[PDB]
């Protein structure tokens, strides 16, 4: 009857998310503040219970969700439009009922629906059969709890707001556009993406890095980082000639890839080199440059047309 | 530290050049596997002159 | 519930494939390196997650997949987009969910999805029934186990990258163009496809062939090969005049097809003919000549322009 | 003879590539030049 859907703990902190922290503010005020100081929400002021994030794919909407999950100290349920919401006939809606029952049962709780648009209908076969009655079930269930007392939060996500029908829109609470990262956000993300690995940590070139990348997503940035990270590895694979660097003051000899002509340039397979004696080329700007070169114009303007149109019309709008 | 930000152009250019040289070398080796000496010669010459220009 | 997927070994080695050794390297790094040295993935160094193979039909995409499976040294899952389309109209994606569960439970595993431009075609209006739900199911399920602990690699295959949506495009990672074979690659494939037949000699003929046959696929090459191999059988069938060749030191006079005018031309048919006394015609250039006459080019150059356009746009990287 | 000379050429190419991988341009130049001269000598 019930069918439990994951409440696992990601480990993504607030600080791992760079950018437009007004959304973060809305989150913290909508979730954490109610928990922390409940007496602030008595009488005619009642806590916000619906939030839905929209924008191009790859912009950490899912990442943001995981951060929220990490930060909530609450039950976090997460489910898609295909996930546990069908049958022969009929009882998907019942499953939805049982779920929201369970949500009420567990205060605080958070329901996260990715790709909320995929639960929509106004004319087709789903409007005749299921998807209408699904939509109706949703609408009715988001009605009464929103009146007066609630320990459930509804979190939406969508790339395509405009294909989600008008019926949900005004009945739902709070919506924010998640744009692609700007210069500063890209730069911060670079720094975050470097972590512990040493050389080069040039603070001055980070801003050049964020400059050079324009319009790319979090995902894209991640990909470029990974791409740069395999460069020393690919060197090693193509490397033959290695040489000692760590002196006898250290525990033992340690070999790194080196120019083929050098005094101490001995040639073998990288597979012969064990982990204790192991050393890797440093990370240069050149590695990152190469990484950028494999990255192309990633994001189509066509997204920007409709996403910026919805932005001009609704945007930071609650909806 | 120490970066004027106009070097990156030259750097990526020279990197592309290096890549092209590498490609040429590979093609020459391929040609040698096919016992095609003149092709090999031409590709190594093109790599050589491409190397010389920077 | 399970829906049985074969993971057995299609014994096709690296060396049986010709070309794009750089994609082969990416694959070696994507599977083999993880297998060989997993302890190299502490900190910010993390495995590649998804690779799309895109290009014209018939270019050994399936062949490549076989080689991957042979070389993976792990559980390998293979599926066509034909599979798991629908059962009732209601229930499809549960099977996808269960599939991914199975894959997650087998680390390392590799999922290969053929013709990812089917499911996900994509065209509007008609998508809103089950197909949008599927589209969603992909996107959400790739988000599930993706972070931290991965033993899944996703390989897609597509003929039509340009109709695969933005949403998949910059979520699903690394995209690689599989071109038609060039002169070199064709020649190598010719040399690969020989068998026991002594045939026509040298490399000169091979290079002649690979030169003369242009704009054709591995599949097309295979077809031509089979044709040529059957041509002596075709000679045997159509000419009932045969003639002795070998000396009496063998079991008996060894008989091959000849013209009705030929000296020694006996005209009995294949039916009376003993297993030992058999002399197949040698494989000549003329078989390949007639094969070329029979070989028509497959793919229009507009498709080449669209593949080339995508390549100009996204190319040898995911984006 | 023509087999070992090709092998030597290949080796020299490999050495040039290693050199380029570590931005040792003069070494690369000299190794490609030796490969080319040797190729001409075949
Ligand atoms: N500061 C950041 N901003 C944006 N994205 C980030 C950031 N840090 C990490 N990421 C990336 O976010 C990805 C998580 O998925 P993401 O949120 O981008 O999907 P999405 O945009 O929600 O699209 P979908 O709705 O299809 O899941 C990770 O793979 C990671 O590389
Ligand atoms: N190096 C190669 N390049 C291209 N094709 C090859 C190569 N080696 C073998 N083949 C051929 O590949 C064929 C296997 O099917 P193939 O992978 O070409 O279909 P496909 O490219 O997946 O097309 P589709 O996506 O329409 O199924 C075999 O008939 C085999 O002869």
């Amino acid at each position: 009857l019930s069918s439990a859907i994951l409440s696992e703990k990601p480990n993504v902190k607030w600080e791992d998310v760079a950018g437009l922290e007004g959304a973060k503010e809305a989150l913290k005020e909508a979730v954490i503040l109610p928990v922390k100081f409940p007496h602030l929400f008595k009488g005619n002021r009642k806590p916000t219970s619906g939030i839905l994030l929209y924008g191009p794919p790859g912009t950490g909407k899912s990442y943001l969700a995981k951060a929220v999950a990490t930060e909530a100290n609450s039950t976090f349920f997460s489910v898609s439009s295909s996930d546990l919401v069908s049958k022969w006939m009929g009882e998907s809606e019942k499953l939805v009922k049982q779920l929201f029952a369970m949500a009420r049962e567990n205060k605080p709780s958070i329901i996260f629906i990715d790709q909320v648009d995929a639960l929509t209908g106004t004319r087709g076969e789903g409007e005749s059969e299921a998807s209408r009655r699904i939509k109706t079930e949703l609408l009715v269930q988001m009605n009464g709890v929103g009146n007066d007392s609630q320990g459930v939060l509804v979190l939406g996500a969508t790339n395509i707001p405009w294909q989600l029908d008008s019926a949900i829109r005004r009945r739902f609470e709070r919506r924010i556009y998640i744009p692609l990262p700007d210069l500063a956000a890209r730069t911060t993300m670079f720094e975050i993406n470097v972590g512990d690995t040493p050389c080069v940590l040039t603070k001055e070139d980070y801003r050049t890095l964020g400059a050079m990348t324009e319009g790319y997503s979090g995902s894209d940035i991640a990909v470029v980082v990974k791409d740069a990270l395999m460069q020393p590895i690919r060197k090693i694979q193509s490397a033959t000639h290695f040489k000692d660097v760590s002196t006898e003051d250290d525990e033992t000899r340690k070999l790194t890839p080196c120019s083929p002509g050098d005094d101490g340039a001995i040639e073998m397979s990288w597979t012969d080199i064990e982990a204790d004696e192991l050393k890797e080329p440093d990370l240069t700007i050149k590695d990152f440059l190469k990484a950028i070169k494999s990255t192309r114009p990633t994001v189509n303007e066509d997204d920007l047309l409709k996403q910026e149109q919805f932005t001009r019309d609704f945007g930071q709008e609650g909806n | 530290k120490s970066y004027t930000k106009d070097e990156l152009t030259k750097i990526m250019d020279r990197a592309s050049k290096i890549e092209q040289i590498q490609k040429l070398a590979k093609y020459a080796i391929s040609a040698l596997n096919y016992e095609d000496l003149p092709t090999a010669k031409d590709e190594l010459t093109k790599a050589l002159d491409l190397l010389n220009s920077i």
